[PDB]
């Protein structure tokens, strides 16, 4: 329907044939079909028109909340509270926003899997590839942290990746 | 519920900001006190570790007798 977004959570264009039956003896589940339509389908769908009809009479908005952007870590005096406070708290805040995104990438997977029946290993395998990227991201920043992570941990994890980076760029360039 | 029992998160945020700024406060006092109490007890020369001597007023600036002393 309208409440998800179609580009978050992408789906094929749902190509389905047409019937064309080559016998004359009355096709089962049509008319199962048939009788299970006029009979839940119908009163199911009243329910919901009157419950609809009462919430148009009544209707109110809630509003996503916008957080602002505050400095971060890496410009954080030594021993400067507050500011290691907010910085934490940001990081915590991104922290969460991201492991929606893995979650968001594993849906998408796993709709992959389902979708392609038994043709998955090649039809979605770009799904796949989305997947490796953003869990090797993921891995990068918060892997080892541990438990009480905090954002002093992960700045200097990745203080460590870019020494280790910088060192093995240096020798490569004395090749 | 949110509005009958508790309140915005704004206020815990700026609550928890002031009571982190109070223990700083306290812990770089603590530390300063520790420093300067050391301080002046291996020197002497401040308000504190002050101990008595011999007051100058009990000397008797007068003939002795003798002419020496
Ligand atoms: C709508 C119907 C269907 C849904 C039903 C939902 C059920 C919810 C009711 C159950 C209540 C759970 C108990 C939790 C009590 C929380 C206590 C505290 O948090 O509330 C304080 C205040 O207390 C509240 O007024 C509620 C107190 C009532 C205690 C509940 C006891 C009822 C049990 C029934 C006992 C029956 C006795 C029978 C004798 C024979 C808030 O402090 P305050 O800083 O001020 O306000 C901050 C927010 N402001 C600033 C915006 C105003």
């Amino acid at each position: 329907p309208d409440s998800w977004d179609k580009d978050v959570y992408p789906e094929p264009p749902r190509r389905t044939p047409a019937p064309a039956p080559q016998t004359s003896l009355p096709n089962p589940v049509t008319y199962l079909t048939k009788i299970f339509d006029l009979l839940v389908d119908r009163p199911v769908t009243l329910a919901r028109e009157f419950i609809e009809q009462q919430h148009a009479k009544n209707r109110y908005y809630y509003y996503h909340r916008e957080f602002r952007r505050v400095p971060d870590i890496t410009e954080c005096e030594e021993k400067d509270i507050l500011c290691m406070f907010e910085a934490e708290m940001q990081w915590r805040r991104d922290y969460k926003v991201d492991q929606e995104i893995v979650n968001i990438i594993q849906e998408r997977l796993k709709a992959c899997q389902q979708r392609e029946g038994e043709s998955y290993r090649q039809n979605c395998a770009k799904e796949l590839e989305q997947f490796t990227q953003v869990s090797k991201a993921f891995q990068d920043r918060y892997s080892d942290l541990g438990a009480h992570y905090s954002a002093r941990k992960c700045l200097a994890k990745q203080k460590q990746r870019m020494l280790a980076e910088r060192k093995a760029a240096k020798e490569a360039a004395a090749a | 519920i949110a509005r009958t029992f508790y309140d915005g998160p704004e206020k815990n945020y700026e609550k928890t900001m002031a009571i982190l700024q109070i223990e700083a406060e306290k812990a770089e006092l603590r530390l300063k006190e520790l420093e300067v109490r050391r301080l002046m007890r291996a020197r002497g020369d401040g308000p504190w570790y002050q101990y008595p001597t011999i007051d100058k007023a009990l000397i008797d600036h007068s003939p002795k007798t003798t002419p020496d002393n």
